């Protein structure tokens, strides 16, 4: 049998699975978040200051 | 700005070309000390401009063995006018290509851009080929990277076993390997470099090709230029006389165990060069005719893959690798022979079926009509299609215009082409089985047979 | 080599910083119990500080200590905030250090090859003790007074050099205004020498990195320190920020004795005299034994002990998960020592005569059975083998 | 410079002649004092140099650190077989300070730059 | 008394040394009269003369397009059509490759030996290659013979027929080649790289497809591909050479019938299924390979979307480099000048790809495992330092060897015929050379850093590494250098 | 660096066909070929009593 290191190599499949045991997925085609990312660390800035 | 699908607004368009516009003539011109300047107009917006010089691998004194490997290497680079920051910057600037080639007897130099900077290439490469200071350091580095570079070039068997054959074959001038050697690798400087130069690029071994530029421009952006160069007679071309020779050696043997292949291949000697203009065309019409094979490759149909050999051997027996037929015509000497890859266990039996085959095609009567008609067609075809590019035509009058000193035009090769028959490659070939065998082996040599004995399959 | 430079980080000038800090490898498994010597080291940079700023105010004569510290209490812009910081942070930097010990024997972080930091720790601890011990008298109240005179004479039981030793330690024949001075300058001086050990534990460390709550070998999954780790330190810092806060504002005399705040009377003697509640588990092994010599030469054992646990050399698994019987003696050591902690704050009578010699005879078992696992278990593979 | 030229100022004549008294003392040449630590360009033109020439200045160097070390100067017979300013780096160093000068002038990115100590 | 400056040997060669320094200096005007290394924008309207295309569209909305030279000899006739791999149903990924490896085989009117025995008699041969979005059939033929081609082309389009034999012969010389495709390790890169870009859409997948898909590819399928995706409206025929287009086309108004109808065009099967891009990485770790390989991705523009141009300039102003390359360490751009300064990659160059909808734009280095760090902290910085301090001068000389480039490219029959059907996919329309000249040179300083801070600044990545690459920074770092705090 | 060593290698392997012509200074293949357990069959194969 093939090992399974080497046959994830040679089959460049576009269908990937993650680990949704902690952090679950958006749903593809939803855009960033990173302006709320923003949004949220500058309220701890605020209180360091 | 409008998305591509629609027309921009104010632009102004020059007006168009008539479908049909009638070529240009190669129009040469050679001054008093005798530079040749040739030229032929062009209907593309690009242009092309080499330079083509006479001297070359064969003049190669024991004292400067590989120089030509580093003039080819030290190509554009530091002038006397100018460094080699200034040198790329300028070629970048104007968004131009540049590239040098060394061969076996000419060196070439070759420039192209755009139609609209003619005089600054033609400055520029003029520069760069006339006023060369070879400066250590830079020689230092190029050294450097062509010992590095000589270390691992045995990944190309093919080049190797043709060096192999050359070498074997030959025993005059024409015997050296145009790819250096360790000690040339350890005995070059700048001063041999300089004195080289200064010793073969004299004027009468020098012509300028373009392909797309009006005649008077180019005469007068490079008349101020050329004319200054000393005349001087040029010197005798050396000499290399034929002689049927054997060459053999192993592989490192820390790559037997994965089942190398072996490689050999055998060879014969034309006394015609390419001033007998028949004898070579004959010759490269029956290469087109053997053509050949590679059992891996996908380009065109068109390639041959219903030749002689192709049909006659691999289809036949399926162990080969690979067959192909090769030739090297040079200036009063031809060459001619077959290269065959096969595991260590059909060798003895791959001499024997390609003696066969060359000893077939010696014999008169055994091609048929229809195969001559092919092979006339093919080379044909492939000889237009190769002209069709600008780097060709410029190569093609830059070379031409050294050999015979004249161009000679398209159909005068079609007419001969035509003229060909079965009766003139029987005795071609008969020409050909007339000469001692060369003959060369790569891979396990340990198997591959004797000089002697094969010699003797062949008549004298 | 590189010969144009790349980053303001990788340049001479910040390699030891870039190097120690910010790109040094760890393992990707360290869990909250990994925290705690950062805090620690913010805390003693949190006492230096808070500590420079008091000595501004503070005058050592036995006439006007009590009221000078009065003075900043009351007629100092906000110098209540830095008493009482000064004050509460000792409590909080033995907190954090006690979890950073008992982390320690947790996951079996002494053995080799990391034996020179356990050494290096222990006598940074005995340096800590030193140094509290030392600050907790400037003030001149009643503990001050009782705790030094106790603590100090503990020191003639020694054989015939004691009463020598003694004198020379008070400076003269009893605790007067000489202990004073010389204690403020000590407690001046040691906190730097704490500093230069804790520089010298870190190095000792970063020689050959940390554990991880496996115990295994750790070469083949590492992720660098920022912004991995500096962020969970973050989170530390400021939940540790809290809590000391809740302390100083809302609470700042819980963890003192009220005792303090009567000026220093040679003559008459508190009722029940102890020190600060982080040195009461070897208050009560002192005065376990009832003899002097005893008393004095059982502390050495505890420490010695301490600094022998490394050099048994049979253990082969580090970390407690996978050693169930050792993991349930690290549970009862705790409830013992605690146990001691709660015993040292006690008069001496029945019935804590005999729960202050028992806990000593079990915080002593504990560093005597641990070699026992190691050679029982040395030969587990081959009885336990499919 | 005018005054800066020896035949005509007349000081010029003895500086140059304490300098050349100073150097011919311990055995080297002006060219020796300068440093591939200070600048990096002498970094260069000594990288440049043949090797021959480099190999007489360190063992020149060689001897006159071991004469300072042992606090003595060189016997008056190879004091008079010396020659001072007859310099090996100085058309080098202004060729490599010339091109980084044009390299500088047509954008680009300097060769090799000094660290941040 | 100290030696003449020819009495040592050190002497001498100093003496020499500066000898040649002077031999060196002084330099010749004559030679400096035309040549200057500062770039400036030049005005090629004297040249851009070429002869027109004349598109005509029949009334089954199949075009033909040309480019009629009467002075050659030879000409280039193929069909360029409007499908791809893209356009695939999860089931039947390969077929694609394998029908256009197939389709020179049927057309039950000629057997396939006495079709290639034509073709070879012809003197003349015909290539093929497909993508996720264009297939091709061309073949180049003397002047002659143009007819003759176009009939085999015709009905080799038309009548194929397919047979099992054939089938399984296909079968297996296709695993074969699937086999020897693993090995060049580049490829593999850019799959890998479009399987992660695009994971959950048409783009995301491979041309050649699953093995354990091409075991069940049986004729039926190749009939519906043929009768479902080969329509008169999605197909383009052109020509170059010695032609005439009228010749062309009534030839094909006789010869293209018995074509399937269908009323749907790419616009609708692209308007669904769009290609979203998501951001991500794929880490490949061998560690028994001696050199790693990565490229690290933006997302790009469209092929109308009016950007493209922009982009183009942005690649050529961040070239390539490489080992054997002849500029060294004086290659007019920056990161080619940090990669070849400092010794820390292999070879690099950058990309750019565009889709109809979406584009790619990326770097693609090569090194050992010993310089990956410096290597990706140049290849970043430049990337972002495009939106914050462009030049003029980098912008003049981008322009300059995008136009230079363009126009170089064509050259020869085939480079002409391709350039026009592909052209007529792609835009709709042929542009003649005077307009791509006055779009580039409206693209300055302003519009570079535009452009950047619409494409670059801030926004995700897409990454695929393989070999030692256990010392590659991880996702974080790279998504942190997208922007700067200095400004 | 042993060049007469060398020319009686060649010799036996040119003037020689069958098993003289056997190589006794080994080549780099074999080698890395070789192992514990072709050694050991070798042994017990040719270590016989009557030789
Ligand atoms: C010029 C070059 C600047 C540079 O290199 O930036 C580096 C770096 C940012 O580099 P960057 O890559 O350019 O920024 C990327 C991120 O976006 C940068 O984002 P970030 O995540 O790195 O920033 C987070 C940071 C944001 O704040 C700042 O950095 C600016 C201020 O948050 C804090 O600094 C928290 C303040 C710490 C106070 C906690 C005190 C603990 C308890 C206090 C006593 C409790 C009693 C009551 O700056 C920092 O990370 C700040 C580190 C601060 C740690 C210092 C530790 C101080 C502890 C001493 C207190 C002891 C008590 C004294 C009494
Ligand atoms: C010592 C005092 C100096 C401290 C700063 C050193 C700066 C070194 C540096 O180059 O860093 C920049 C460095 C920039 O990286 P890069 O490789 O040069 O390239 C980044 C990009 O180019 C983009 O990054 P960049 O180059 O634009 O950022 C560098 C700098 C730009 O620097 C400049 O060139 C402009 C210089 C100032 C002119 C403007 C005024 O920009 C800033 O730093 C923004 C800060 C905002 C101003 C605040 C003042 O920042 C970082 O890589 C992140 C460092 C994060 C440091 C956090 C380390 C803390 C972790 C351990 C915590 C230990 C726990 C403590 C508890 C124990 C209690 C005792
Ligand atoms: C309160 C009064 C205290 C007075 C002192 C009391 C001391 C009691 C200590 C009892 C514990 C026993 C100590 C024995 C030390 C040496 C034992 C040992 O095993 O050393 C050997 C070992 C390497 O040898 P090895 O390779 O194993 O043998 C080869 C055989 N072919 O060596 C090693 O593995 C190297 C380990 C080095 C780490 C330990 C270094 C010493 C501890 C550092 C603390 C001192 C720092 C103080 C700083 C301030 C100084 C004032
Ligand atoms: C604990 C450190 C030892 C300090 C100590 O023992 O001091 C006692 C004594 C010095 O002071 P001392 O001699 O008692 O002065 C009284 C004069 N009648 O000790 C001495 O006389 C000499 C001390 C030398 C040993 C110091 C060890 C540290
Ligand atoms: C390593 C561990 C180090 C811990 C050091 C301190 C241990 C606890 C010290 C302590 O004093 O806690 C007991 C606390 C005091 O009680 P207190 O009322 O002050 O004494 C009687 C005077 N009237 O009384 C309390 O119950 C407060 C709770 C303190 C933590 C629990 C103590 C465990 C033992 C309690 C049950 C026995
Ligand atoms: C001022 C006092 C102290 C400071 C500043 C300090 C600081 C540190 C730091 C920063 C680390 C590494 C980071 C971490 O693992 O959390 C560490 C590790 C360690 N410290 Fe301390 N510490 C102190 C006291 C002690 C004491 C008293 C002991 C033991 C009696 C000790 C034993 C250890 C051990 C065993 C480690 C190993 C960490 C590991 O296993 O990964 N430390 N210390
Ligand atoms: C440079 C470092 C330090 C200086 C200058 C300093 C200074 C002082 C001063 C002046 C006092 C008397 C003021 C008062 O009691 O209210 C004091 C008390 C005290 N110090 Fe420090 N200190 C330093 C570090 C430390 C450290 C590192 C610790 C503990 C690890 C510590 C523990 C104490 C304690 C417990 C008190 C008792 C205060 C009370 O209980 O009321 N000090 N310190
Ligand atoms: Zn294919």
């Amino acid at each position: 049998e093939i090992p399974a290191t080497v046959a994830a190599v040679k089959n460049p499949s576009s269908k990937i699975v993650y680990d949704e045991h902690n952090h679950e997925r958006y749903p593809p085609g939803d855009p960033s978040k990173r302006a709320f990312a923003y949004f949220v660390l500058t309220g701890g800035r605020f209180v360091y200051a | 700005a409008p998305p591509l699908d629609f027309p921009l607004p104010g632009v102004t368009l020059p007006s168009p070309l008539p479908d049909h516009v009638a070529p240009g003539k190669t129009i040469v011109t050679t001054l008093p000390n005798g530079i040749k300047l040739a030229s032929e107009t062009s209907a593309g917006p690009a242009a092309s401009i080499g330079l083509y010089v006479d001297c070359g691998s064969i003049y190669e004194t024991p004292l400067t063995f590989g120089a030509t490997h580093l003039l080819e290497r030290m190509a554009f680079k530091s002038t006397r006018n100018r460094t080699h920051f200034r040198v790329v910057r300028e070629v970048e600037a104007i968004g131009g290509n540049v590239q040098a080639s060394a061969s076996r007897e000419q060196m070439g130099y070759t420039f192209d851009a755009l139609k609209t900077h003619v005089p600054e290439m033609v400055e520029l490469l003029v520069d760069c080929v006339r006023n060369p200071v070879f400066l250590d350091w830079e020689v230092n580095e190029q050294l450097l990277k062509v010992k590095a570079e000589v270390g691992e070039a045995s990944k190309n068997p093919q080049d190797l076993l043709l060096e192999a054959i050359h070498s074997a074959g030959y025993s005059g001038a024409l015997a050296n390997p145009l790819l250096a050697s360790e000690s040339a690798l350890n005995g070059l400087n700048g001063s041999i470099l300089e004195e080289f130069v200064a010793e073969n690029y004299t004027a009468p071994r020098i012509v300028l090709a373009a392909s797309g530029v009006e005649h008077e421009e180019l005469l007068s952006i490079a008349e101020p230029l050329l004319s200054d160069l000393p005349n001087v007679p040029r010197p005798e071309e050396p000499k290399s006389v034929y002689t049927g020779g054997d060459y053999r050696c192993h592989t490192e043997s820390g790559h037997i165990l994965n089942g190398q292949r072996t490689h050999f291949a055998l060879a014969f000697e034309l006394p015609g060069g390419w001033h007998k203009l028949k004898d070579a065309m004959v010759l490269t019409v029956l290469q087109m005719l053997l053509g050949g094979g590679g059992s891996f490759s996908a380009g065109g149909p068109g390639k041959g893959m219903y030749s002689r050999l192709y049909l006659r051997v691999l289809n036949e027996y399926p162990q080969f690798h690979s067959i192909s037929a090769f030739n090297n015509i040079y200036n009063n000497t031809g060459i001619f022979g077959i290269q065959v890859t096969t595991g260590s266990d059909f060798v003895s039996k791959a001499i024997d079926i390609t003696v066969n085959e060359l000893l077939a095609v010696a014999t008169s009567g055994q091609v048929d009509q229809v195969q001559l008609d092919r092979a006339k067609q093919a080379t044909k075809s492939a000889i237009l299609m190769n002209l069709e590019s600008r780097m060709v035509v410029s190569e093609d009058i830059g070379r031409q215009v050294l050999t015979y000193g004249e161009r000679k035009p398209v159909e005068d090769f079609l007419k001969a082409v035509d003229e060909v028959t079965l009766k003139d490659i029987a005795s071609i070939s008969q020409k050909l089985i007339s000469s001692p065998l060369t003959m060369a082996s790569y891979g396990d040599v340990i198997y591959v047979p004797n000089y002697e004995s094969v010699s003797s399959k062949f008549r004298s | 080599m590189r010969n144009q430079r790349f980053s303001l980080l990788k340049q001479p000038i910040s390699s030891t910083l870039n190097q120690h800090l910010i790109d040094y490898p760890t393992p990707s498994n360290l869990s909250y119990w990994w925290g705690f010597g950062s805090l620690a080291g913010i805390c003693l940079v949190i006492q230096i500080v808070t500590g420079v700023f008091l000595a501004m105010h503070y005058t050592p004569h036995v006439d006007l200590a009590f009221n000078s510290v009065e003075h900043v209490m009351r007629d100092v812009e906000g110098g209540w905030l830095l008493r009482y910081m000064h004050a509460n942070g000792a409590s909080m930097f033995l907190i954090v250090v006690h979890l950073h010990i008992f982390r320690g024997l947790y996951h079996a972080s002494y053995s080799s090859p990391r034996e020179f930091v356990r050494c290096l720790g222990v006598v940074i601890f005995l340096l800590m003790i030193v140094t509290a011990f030392t600050g907790y008298v400037p003030p001149w109240g009643q503990m001050s007074f009782w705790g030094a005179t106790v603590i100090t004479s503990l020191a003639s039981a020694i054989p015939v050099v004691g009463d020598t030793i003694v004198t020379w330690l008070w400076g003269g024949f009893s605790v007067d205004n000489a202990t004073l001075n010389r204690f403020f300058s000590l407690h001046h001086l040691l906190p730097f020498i704490l500093v230069g050990a804790s520089l010298l534990h870190l190095a000792a460390l970063h020689q050959y990195g940390s554990n991880n709550p496996l115990g295994v070998h750790s070469e083949m999954d590492q992720i660098s320190f920022y912004p991995y780790f500096y962020v969970k330190d973050l989170v530390g810092w400021v939940a540790f920020a809290i809590f000391f806060s809740i302390w100083i504002f809302y609470a700042p005399n819980v963890l003192g004795h009220p005792d303090n705040y009567i000026p220093a009377n040679p003559m008459p003697t508190p009722p029940h005299i102890v020190p600060e509640w982080y040195f009461l588990p070897i208050h009560a092994i002192l005065r376990s034994i009832p003899d002097k010599s005893g008393g004095v030469a059982a502390i050495a054992p505890v420490f010695i002990c301490l600094l022998a646990l490394p050099f048994f050399k049979s253990m082969y698994v580090r970390s407690s998960s996978f050693r169930p019987i050792h993991q349930g003696i690290f549970w009862l050591l705790l409830a013992d020592r605690l146990l001691l902690g709660w015993i040292g704050c006690q008069p001496v009578e029945a019935p804590f005569v005999t729960i202050g010699q028992i806990p000593p005879l079990v915080f002593f078992l504990f560093f005597a059975i641990t070699p026992i696992p190691g050679r029982v278990g040395r030969g587990i593979p081959n009885s336990y083998t499919d | 410079q005018s005054f800066i030229d020896p035949k005509k100022n007349w000081f010029a004549a003895q500086h140059m002649k304490a300098i050349s008294k100073r150097l011919r003392r311990f055995g080297l040449r002006y060219d020796d004092l300068y440093d591939p630590y200070y600048d990096l360009d002498v970094k260069e033109a000594l990288n440049r140099l043949p090797k021959e020439v480099v190999d007489a200045r360190h063992q020149r160097l060689k001897r006159a650190m071991d004469l300072s070390m042992k606090h003595e100067y060189l016997p008056e017979d190879l004091q008079a077989m010396q020659t001072p300013f007859r310099g090996y780096l100085q058309e080098m160093l202004a060729l490599v300070k010339r091109e980084k000068a044009e390299r500088e002038s047509l954008g680009g990115l300097p060769l090799y730059q000094r660290t941040i100590p | 008394s100290p030696p003449p400056p020819n009495a040592m040997v050190y002497d001498r060669l100093a003496e020499a040394v500066k000898a040649k320094l002077r031999q060196l200096e002084n330099p010749d005007p004559r030679f400096l009269k035309y040549g200057s290394p500062r770039p400036t924008l030049t005005d090629h309207t004297r040249i851009l003369a070429a002869p027109e295309t004349r598109v005509t569209t029949l009334p089954n909305g199949l075009r033909v397009a040309t480019e009629s030279s009467l002075a050659a000899r030879t000409a280039t006739v193929g069909v360029w059509i409007d499908a791809g791999s893209r356009f695939e149903t999860e089931e039947s990924n390969g077929t694609a490759h394998f029908l256009e490896h197939m389709i020179f085989k049927g057309t039950e009117k000629r057997n396939a030996r006495e079709l290639e025995e034509e073709i070879e008699n012809m003197g003349g041969h015909l290539n093929a290659y497909t993508s996720r979005e264009q297939t091709t059939y061309y073949a180049k033929v003397a002047d002659k013979d143009v007819p003759k081609a176009l009939d085999i082309l015709a009905d080799i389009l038309q009548n194929s027929r397919f047979d099992e034999n054939r089938i399984s012969r296909e079968r297996d010389v296709i695993l074969r080649e699937m086999e020897e495709v693993e090995g060049q390790t580049e490829e593999v890169i850019f799959d890998h790289l479009h399987a992660t870009a695009f994971q959950y859409t048409p783009l995301g997948r491979t041309i050649l497809g699953p093995a354990q898909n091409i075991k069940t590819i049986t004729k039926d399928h190749l009939q519906n591909y043929i009768q479902t995706h080969y329509t008169a409206p999605r197909m383009v025929i052109a020509a170059s050479g010695a032609v005439k287009h009228e010749d062309i086309v009534e030839q094909v108004k006789k010869l293209f019938t018995k074509l399937s109808t269908d009323p749907t065009t790419a616009s609708q099967l692209v308007a669904k299924e769009p290609a979203i891009f998501t951001g991500s990485e794929v880490r490949m770790l061998d560690d028994e390979i001696p050199l790693a390989q990565f490229a690290v991705a933006f997302e790009g523009a469209s092929w109308k979307d009016p950007d493209s141009i922009a982009l183009m300039v942005m690649q050529a102003m961040l070239g390539s480099w490489n080992k054997t390359a002849g500029g060294g360490k004086h290659m007019g751009s920056e990161l080619a000048q940090r990669v070849g300064i400092n010794e820390v990659a292999e070879s690099m160059m950058a990309f750019n790809t565009n889709y109809k909808d979406t584009g790619l734009f990326g770097v693609y280095a090569v090194a050992k495992p010993d310089c990956l760090d410096d290597l990706s902290y140049a290849i970043m910085y430049e990337t972002t330092k495009l939106a914050y301090r462009v030049s003029d001068d980098d912008v003049t000389r981008a322009r300059n060897q995008l136009k230079s480039s363009l126009l170089l490219y064509i050259d020869g029959t085939s480079p002409v015929a391709e350039d026009i059907g592909r052209q007529l996919l792609t835009y709709g329309r042929r542009i003649p050379f005077a307009e791509l000249f006055a779009r580039i040179d409206a693209v300055d300083a302003s519009t570079i850093k535009r452009v950047a801070n619409r494409f670059i600044y801030d926004k995700d990545i897409a990454i695929a590494a393989m070999g030692p690459i256990q010392r590659l920074p991880d996702y974080n770092w790279f998504r942190r250098r997208t922007y700067w705090n200095r400004y």
